[PDB]
This record gives structure tokens, sequence and C-alpha cells, in this order.
RNA sequence: GCAGGUUUCCACACCAAACAGCGUUGAAUGUGGGUCAACCGACCGUGAGCCAAGUGGUAAGUUCACCGAACAACCAAAGCUGCCU
RNA sequence: CUCGAUCGGCUUUCGUUGGAAUCCAGCAAACCCUGUGGGCUAUGGAGCAGUUGGCUGUGUCUCGGUGCUUCCCAGUACCAAGAAGAGUCCUGGAAUGGACCCACGAAACAGGGAGACUGUCCCGUAUGGCUGAACCGUGUGCUGGGAUCACUGGGAUGUGGCUGGCUGUAUCCCC
RNA sequence: GUGACCUGGCGCACAUGGAAUGACCCACCGAACUUAAGCAUAUCACUCAGUGGAGGAACAGCAAGCAACCUCGAUUGCUGCAGUAAUGGCGAAUGAACGAGCAGGACCCACGGCUCUUCCUGAAAAUGGGCUU
RNA sequence: ACCUGUUGUGGUGGAUGUCUUGGCCCAGGUUCUGAGGAAGGACACAGCAGCCUUGCGAUACGUUCGGUGAUACGCAGAUCUUGUGAUCUGGACAAAGGAACAGCUUCGAACGCAACUGGCCAGCAAGGGGUCCCCCCGAGCUGCCUGUGCGCCAGUGUUG
């Protein structure tokens, strides 16, 4: 078909992918990539300004090992902490954890003590780096909060912790 | 993306110039003030108006002077006190003169005209 | 559900259920809700039916029987080419994507 | 023939009214205007569908 | 001497209908002159008198709609053209009260757990 | 859309003249023409010199 | 006088714009007029036929089905009349 | 009619706040018991027993602040947008062209118009001003100080309510 | 004593529905030219045409899921897996998904990723209701 | 004279060059119609107007009001000027005041029934006019499906 040695074509374009006069086409051109980069950045900083004195991402995610045998050693972020990790950290109310900015995942359990201890100490360094503002602005004020932590609420860009992969690495 | 309204598009700008209404042609047909007026009111340019004096400063009638008697905003023209021209027959007609050529020698000074002068004169 | 929803155009079709079946016909009962009734609009639990996006769920396959015949009973590996739609899925994996740099 | 509908008669009257040449003063409108009436029918040339 | 809306707004209906009658009689005379062709000062007055009639009728109808809004202000089942003129979708729109309706469990949980302000040092 | 009765009353109101009869055309263009025959006591000429037809 | 035409009807001006396989003329061009109904007809129904309704069919709209006072149905279609009030 | 809550691209929507003038009801409006409504929501729950916490009109007498208006004193501001149509001369129908010594702006040399080729001819641009909307100057506005008013935090102590966690049970939980 | 329910009807009042929209969307229905150097399964294509219904998005969506791991943890979109596994006169051709990396996980939705029904409670959630004000 | 040619010139013709209130393309935002009558279609409406107008509807190239502030213009013609004020402009469109919000023939989903009919000179009827009656004009109500409520009912359905 070639009069040569080129491989067997295997082209896979038999089904009107081309936007001609008769067809609408199956083509999507990503010319918006450039503008959408800036737009995503702008809406991300608008999210920050909206939920200002809080992490820009906002919930503390756990660290879970990637799934298969190929990615066993690679760690990453989860969806939320297990209620066992919460109870070990000192939190027995999932809804209160969520309201103060710790993410919960009742679907997850700890299949081992290492994940439990790791995410427990993660939550415990949280809740100490954490400055809770008091409700109604002048009532009780928690421990550690020094009355100028409320004067200077700083929005950090990344959550204090190291990279997620830096736990398998 | 450039923000809205401040666009240097030739086609859009020319469309705007050639489809402007009369209240926009009033400000497109603005003229420069003499130095007397400019020092007196601390304002540099105004929209030209009927009943005020101009000096032509350009064109085949440069150095001539006279009171404006017609703003023909449809043609972007301005007719002047005595810049006339005979037709084929003896009928004298007016010559349109784009007000960018003329400078302004006097004003009529209506109430809104004086208020405009004051508002543009207060330096900020 | 479709026949009842086309006959009663100003109502909203929530679930139906088999009530009877003989040699000639199968009989179903369809629950419909009047979206412009004060009781409906007041009770939050059904208040979502009064939004303009909920018109003709029977016509669009949003009801339970629709979700059934659209393959949406199952999820995971038994509803592979089902979500978010069969045609949406087909489009999404028959799309020719031309990035700026390729 | 004589037999008509009121609708047909109103339409034929509007066509009679349209069948008119441009006013003389229209060409002089500064921004160069129409010279002649390009929408002008004649009973012989083109027939109304109606 | 033509009709000015601010000058006839102060008048009252019986004094305004007489003006409208004079105006319609004058416009009829202008329409007769248009046939028994007279002067341009009489053929161009047609549209003046016609806009005058238009604005007299406008003042009348506006005053009437105003007093009717005064009347049916508090009443329910107002006339359809006195009800607020929104598009059909937002006439049929679910109210904000009803959207913000919540179940008692929703209210009790939203009470027992308010979203709190907090930052990380 | 004026009826002959509408035309009768309108004529008697505009110019207080009793119409003996009204006949009506719709002329080709689309206008409606009306002949208003006055009672013998009335005089269309003595009415026209008022109306302005002369 | 029908259907069709739709102002071609009439008058004046006009043929040095063009058309009429001529051009002091015309169905041309320009202007302005003209069509009056209790008695002539549509309109009133009915015929062949059709529509809605009623009901049914379809994944579903339909130029989907039925028109059944000779003749249908799965059908609660007599809203009118006399007296009393 | 008030009273409250909700809405503002607005002129509302809702409420078992209460009141008046009234009409149905009369074992007591009408749907509804062929079930409206509440509790739980499966990495948990409910009951029961006990503890440890917090939200809320709080009755009551304390203290401070913020301000809705008003009054004084004092200061500031109220919006536009620069620079040669330069003295001249020449060509030209018309200078934005050319020549002579000297000129200037630029946070503005993006554009477009103008009798030809312009940064300094016009609109504009950059910048500025607003966006409590007022874009306004014998009228205002803002700030600061002071005062009256308008409004909401910190302590009494009966509450009215609530509500989270924890321990135990003998009790059980029907998707 | 001439009722109480149930089930149907007619009229009225107050309301929804109807129709439209060269892009996107949802549900159906649905070809053939073409390719296979013929042609019939295959291909074009679960596309064009046709019907119905929208919204500012629609659809999907906090597991009767992925995986077999040191597990993960709504859905969606992108990168990639991958022209692979697999289907196919095993011919022409067709052909995913998960892992993994991201965007998102603020907001006009949320019981801050759930809830109805089941189950527990239960004198309808308690000082009648209506029209004007 | 005719023909062929070459120049000059004049015609027929509209190529070229230059531009452009136009298109096409990409990115961003919105999607905001309708029984309170949509989209479309008619017939009307201008002193001189035929067409066009995302002009307009018997208030008919426009009405109220706001912003602007001396034009508009192809002719004329009276209104208009330190001003209730020409023109242009703003969804009949700003007012933060629940102050203010006009009008819109006719077919059309098209709605009393029809319609190749402006028919039935429809039924009911507020009102206006000509003379208690009667006569003419006549706003407005009368569409279907579905939902709820009210009124009247139907049933050898169950009962009392």
């Amino acid at each position: 078909v070639k009069k040569g040695n080129a491989p067997v074509p295997n082209a896979h374009f038999h089904k009107h992918w081309n936007p001609t006069g008769s067809q609408k086409g199956h083509v999507r051109c990503f010319f918006k990539q450039g503008p959408q980069k800036k737009i995503r950045r702008a809406r991300r900083q608008k999210k920050a300004a909206a939920v200002f004195p809080r992490p820009v991402k906002g919930p503390l995610r756990p660290i879970v090992h990637c799934k298969s045998q190929r990615f066993n050693m690679k760690t990453r972020l989860g969806r939320g902490f297990t209620t066992l990790e919460l109870k070990t950290a000192g939190l027995t109310d999932r809804r209160y954890a969520r309201t103060i900015g710790i993410s919960v995942d009742r679907r997850r359990r700890n299949h081992c003590e290492e994940s439990l201890a790791l995410n427990a100490e993660r939550i415990k360094t949280y809740l100490s780096k954490l400055v809770l503002f008091p409700l109604k602005a002048g009532k009780k004020l928690p421990e550690g909060v020094t009355e100028e932590d409320i004067k200077n609420p700083v929005q950090s860009k990344q959550d204090g912790f190291p990279k997620a992969s830096s736990y398998g690495k | 993306v450039n923000k809205v309204g401040k666009s240097g598009d030739r086609r859009k700008a020319r469309k705007s110039y050639f489809t402007a209404p009369s209240h926009v042609r009033r400000v497109i047909m603005s003229a420069r003030l003499s130095k007397d007026l400019r020092q007196k009111y601390k304002v540099k340019s105004l929209p030209i108006r009927k009943e005020d004096e101009v000096k032509v400063k350009r064109g085949s009638h440069k150095g001539r002077d006279g009171k404006v008697i017609a703003c023909y905003r449809l043609k972007y023209a301005v007719h002047i006190d005595k810049i006339t021209r005979e037709k084929a027959n003896g009928q004298t007609v007016q010559i349109g003169i784009h007000p960018s050529n003329v400078e302004i020698t006097k004003l009529k000074l209506d109430k809104d005209r004086k208020k405009l002068l004051e508002t543009k004169g207060r330096r900020k | 559900e479709g026949r009842v929803g086309k006959h009663c155009g100003g109502l909203r079709v929530l679930n139906s259920y088999w009530v009877n079946a003989d040699a000639i016909y199968k009989y179903f009962e369809v629950i419909l809700v009047d979206p412009m009734h004060k009781a409906i609009r007041s009770d939050p639990e059904i208040n979502w039916i009064c939004k303009p996006r909920q018109k003709h769920r029977e016509a669009r396959g949003v009801t339970s029987a629709g979700r059934k015949h659209r393959g949406l009973r199952h999820k995971g590996h038994r509803a592979t080419k089902a979500r978010p739609s069969v045609r949406a899925n087909w489009k999404r994996r028959n799309l020719v994507k031309f990035w700026r740099y390729r | 023939g004589a037999i008509k509908t009121l609708k047909q008669k109103l339409k034929y009257g509007k066509k009679m009214k349209q069948n008119r040449p441009i006013p003389y003063w229209v060409r002089f409108k500064t921004n160069s205007k129409q010279r002649y009436n390009e929408k002008r029918r004649h009973w012989r040339r083109t027939k109304l569908k109606m | 001497p033509k009709v000015k809306a601010h000058e006839i707004r102060q008048l009252e209906k019986k004094d305004l209908l007489k003006q409208l009658d004079d105006l319609k009689t004058e416009l009829a005379q202008l329409r007769v002159a248009k046939q028994t062709s007279g002067a341009a000062s009489k053929l161009c007055k047609i549209k003046i008198v016609r806009r005058s009639i238009a604005r007299v009728l406008t003042v009348l109808n506006m005053k009437e709609k105003n007093t009717l809004r005064k009347l049916y202000k508090n009443k329910k089942y107002k006339p359809l053209d006195l009800r607020p003129k929104k598009t059909k979708k937002e006439r049929l729109a679910l109210s904000i009260i009803d959207r913000r309706r919540k179940t008692a469990r929703q209210k009790k949980i939203l009470h027992a757990y308010p979203m709190r302000k907090y930052y990380v040092k | 859309r004026a009826n002959k009765n509408q035309i009768k009353t309108a004529v008697r109101k505009m110019y207080d003249i009793k119409a003996a009869r009204v006949n009506t055309l719709i002329r080709p263009d689309g206008l409606k023409k009306a002949y208003v025959k006055l009672m013998p006591d009335n005089d269309a000429l003595d009415i026209a010199n008022k109306i302005g037809i002369l």
C-alpha cells in the first residue's frame, strides 16, 4: 500500500471527525488554554479573597498511599481523615472538625497503624498551627491565641506541611 | 484581554466617527480656544457653537475671521459670518469648515456655557 | 410516565410504580406534583421540583425508569459508557483534541 | 374578476400604493441616497402571487 | 401655544377633556385643509396638534393608572397590568422565602455547628 | 371599520345634520368612502361652506 | 359576466428617456380621478368531503384513526321550552 | 390597621405578632388518620442512668464603644486629561511636506478625524476622579475634636429554651 | 331521620401547560452513500435526517464503586493509560477502564457531601377558620 | 475605394492599483422570550415618502420622564436660546422613595364558534348616544388540558 517498509497505517479517522460543509465535526481546539490559565488564576484568588482568613484550599486532607503495587510507595492526599484519626487526635465530633477546617471521610478506615499515626500527628500539628476566631467578637478566647493572632490573620499559600509525596520519599 | 471601551480598532473607531449622533458630533466638532480665552478660563478646547467668533487658521481661508452661524453636524462642517461663495448663478452660499481648523476668538456664554467653563476651569 | 406527563403538562412527574398487568396492558401509577401549589412550594423536601430545570423529567429520562433504561442502575465497571450520558461519553472519547502545541 | 375577499382587496390596494416612483427630494439627502425606485411593479411585467 | 405636559399635568380631567376636544377639532380642520390645500403653516401644524393630542391622552392615562395603583396598592388580586411587570420566568420563579425554607433537622444542625473563622499560623 | 350607523351618528355629532342615508365604498387603495345624503330640509352646500369644502 | 389579471378603467399632460419586431397614437410614462345595494351575489345552511370534540393508536408531534341522524363508540355532550316565582 | 421577618438588576414575599368590623363553625373551619408533622440517617442510632461543654430573647442594676440625624470649631475635597496650528519663508488648491536659529510634552509615540506625510489641530489615549452614587462650588461633602440623640459588646441571676462530647446498661434497631 | 362516606360529573374562581430559539444539552428514533479495491456480518455509526423536552448550562453525582494495593473514597473535565486489554468474513477495521497527575472540592446548592420511605414518636403538632382593615 | 500593418487619437469595456461603516476567525461574558400574549405575518401611520428602518400602532418615523445642551436639514413651516430648553440619547429607560412604572390595530401558541367570510348581522354586559319601552355604538366576560378551592349534583358503590 506504501511500496516500501513503513508500518501498517492504523489511522482511526474513518468517522467524520473533520468539520466540513456537511459535518459538524468531532474536533475540539484548545485555544482557550492561554486565557483560561489567567482566568483560573483570577478566580482562585477571588476564592481566596472570599474565604480570606483561611487556607485557600481550606480543608486539611489526610495522606494516603497511592493504590496499586506500581504506586505503593508514592503517597498523596486523601479526601478526609478517618473518625479513628479524629478520635486519636482529640476530635470526637466530625461536624465540628469540618467547621474548623479538618476534612472528614467516613468511607475511609485505617488498614494499619502507620496511616493512623501519620494522619493523627498531622491533625495534631494542625489544631496547634490553628488560630480559631471566637464567635461574636469579644467572648471567650481559646488557649495559645494571643489577642494579636486575631489582629494579624495571615492567609498562607500552602498549608505549612511538606509536599504530599515527601512522606513516601 | 484589553478592557472595554479603550480599544484602538480602526474599523470600530471609524464606524463610531461615521455613525455618531448629534450629541456626539457636538464634541467631535470641538475647536481650540485663542490664547486670550485660554489664559482667561484655563480651558484649552471647547465644542464649537453657533454665535461665537473664530479665526480659520487653516485651509484656503486661513487668517480670516467671523462669527459661526451654523454647525452642520451632519457634514461635520461649520459656517462662518462672511465666508461665502457664489453659485453658478448669483446665489451666495456658505462654505463648510471643519472646526479643527478654526480657533475660537469669542464665546456666547449662555448659562450652561459659563457653567461648563467653570467646571473645566477649576484645575481639578 | 411520558404519556401522563405529556397529558398533564403543568405537573412534574416524580416516581411511578407498577400496579397491575394483564394479557393486553401493563398498568402503572404515576405520582405528579403541582409546582405552583403553595403547599408544594412551601415544603422544602419537594421544593426542588418547582425549579424550571425540573420540567418534563419523564421526557428527559431523569425519573427512575429513565435512569434504569439509560444504564444508570449500575455504576463502576458495569456502567462504563453510561455517564454522564451515552452520547456525552461517546462524544468525549471520539473527540479529536488539538492542543496549542500538540 | 369582481369577486374578491376584503383581505385580497386590502392587499391589492397596498400594492397599488407601493407602485409609485421615489419623491424628487430624496436624491438630495446629503449622504448619497436612492436615485430610482428599484421595487416597482407593473401589471404586465411581474404578477402578484396573492 | 401648543400643549406642554408639565402645564397640563396640573389641570384636572374635566378641564383636560375640553382641551382634548379643542385639539381634535383643530386636527380635523387641519385634515380638511390638507385636501382644500392652504398654507405650509397649516400643513405642518398637523403633527404639532397630533403630538399635542398624544400627550394630553398620555397625561390622562398616566393619572388614571396612578390613582388605580393607589387604589389596589394593598389589595390582593390586582389587575394584571398593575402587578409588577417581570418576565414570565421570574413571575413563576420560586420565592426567596421558599428557597430559604429548611427542615427542622437542617436548622438544628446549622445551629449546633456554625462555620467558624480560623487561620493557620 | 365604520358602519353606516357609526357614520350617521358621527356625522350628526361633528356637524349636527340628520343623514337621510349613507352609502359606503371601500375605494381600491384601501380607504373607505361614504356618501351621506342629507334630509331634504338640510342643504349640503350650506353645510359645505361651513366645513370648508366651498 | 366565471377563473385568472389587479387599476390595465377615465381624463389631462406627454413619446425625444425607454417599450409597443412607426410613434401629434397606446394597456407606455407622469399626474389626478373613479367602483354607492334591504331587492345583484358571498354571508344561511346542506351535498360529496373536512375539522374540532369524544375516545383510541404511537418511543413521540403528525398532513396519526374514527365523522358514523342509512351507518360508530370504550359515550353522564338533552343548558332548551310551559307554568309556578 | 398595625408588629416582625425577608427582598433590592429594587417597589416585594412571608408570617399561629396583635387589634378592630365582620361572616362560617357549633363538640367546633376544611383537607388529613388509606397519616400531616417530629427523632435517627448505619465508622452508628434510639431508650434509660450519670457526668463534662457550648449557642440563645435573657427580667434586673452596672461600664464602654459604634454610629442615624442635628449642632459647633478646625483643615481638606468636589475632574479632568500635557506639549509650536512658533516668528518666518517656499511648494502647494489645501501643509501633517521642505528650509532657517531657537521651542517644548510624554505615566500620554493606542487609535481615529481633519483639504497631503502630525507627539505638541480635534476627539481621545496614559494617568486621575467617581462607583455611600453627588458628580455638584453664596451648595455641599469628608476627616478629626466636642455635645445631644440613633444603636450593641463586657458583668447580676430566675429563667425560656436548647444542644455537643464522654461513661454504663439489661433494653433493641425491621434498609 | 332524609343523612355519612366513597367514587364520578358539571359550572365557576384562582393558577400552571401550550409556541419560538443556524451554538451547547437530555430522552428516543434512525439511514445510506462510503470502506472492505466485489459483497452480505463488519464500516460509515450507536452518526445525518426525524420526534419530544429544556437550562444558563444540561446530564452525572457522596458507592449494592475502584481494586487485590503499604489500598482508595461523589460526580465531571483535562493529561495519560492508549491505539494497549479486548472485539472483528480475528479481514477492512474497531477499541475502553482503573491506577496515577491535575482543575474542582469559596460562592447565589448542602441536614457544609446528604436525605426520604422503612424504624421510633405521635390527640395534625395545637387557644378554630375566612373576608376587609 | 478595400485589405494588412504601425503609430496618434477617440470610443466600447471595466482589468489593475489604493482603500473599506463589511465579512471571517479566536478569546471572554450573557442567554435576559411567551396566555400579563412570544417569534413571525398582515394592514396601517410622515406637509412633501415609494423602499428601507431590531421605526412605530388610531397617543401610529412617535407620548411622559431623565442625561445632554442649540440644533435638525433634501425643501419649505411655526417652535426654540444665561432656557420647561432645539436636538440627540437613555428597555417607557435614572430616581432607593414598596416613590415612579403610559400606550401597544390585526392574524399568530391564538383563546366564544368560525374564517379563502373581517361571518355567526354570537350569547351576556358596564357604559355612551337618539328618543319606560325601543334604536344605534359598545369596554369587558365566554378556549382547552391539568391543579386546588367553592357551588350544584349522580350512583340497585358502602353504610345509617
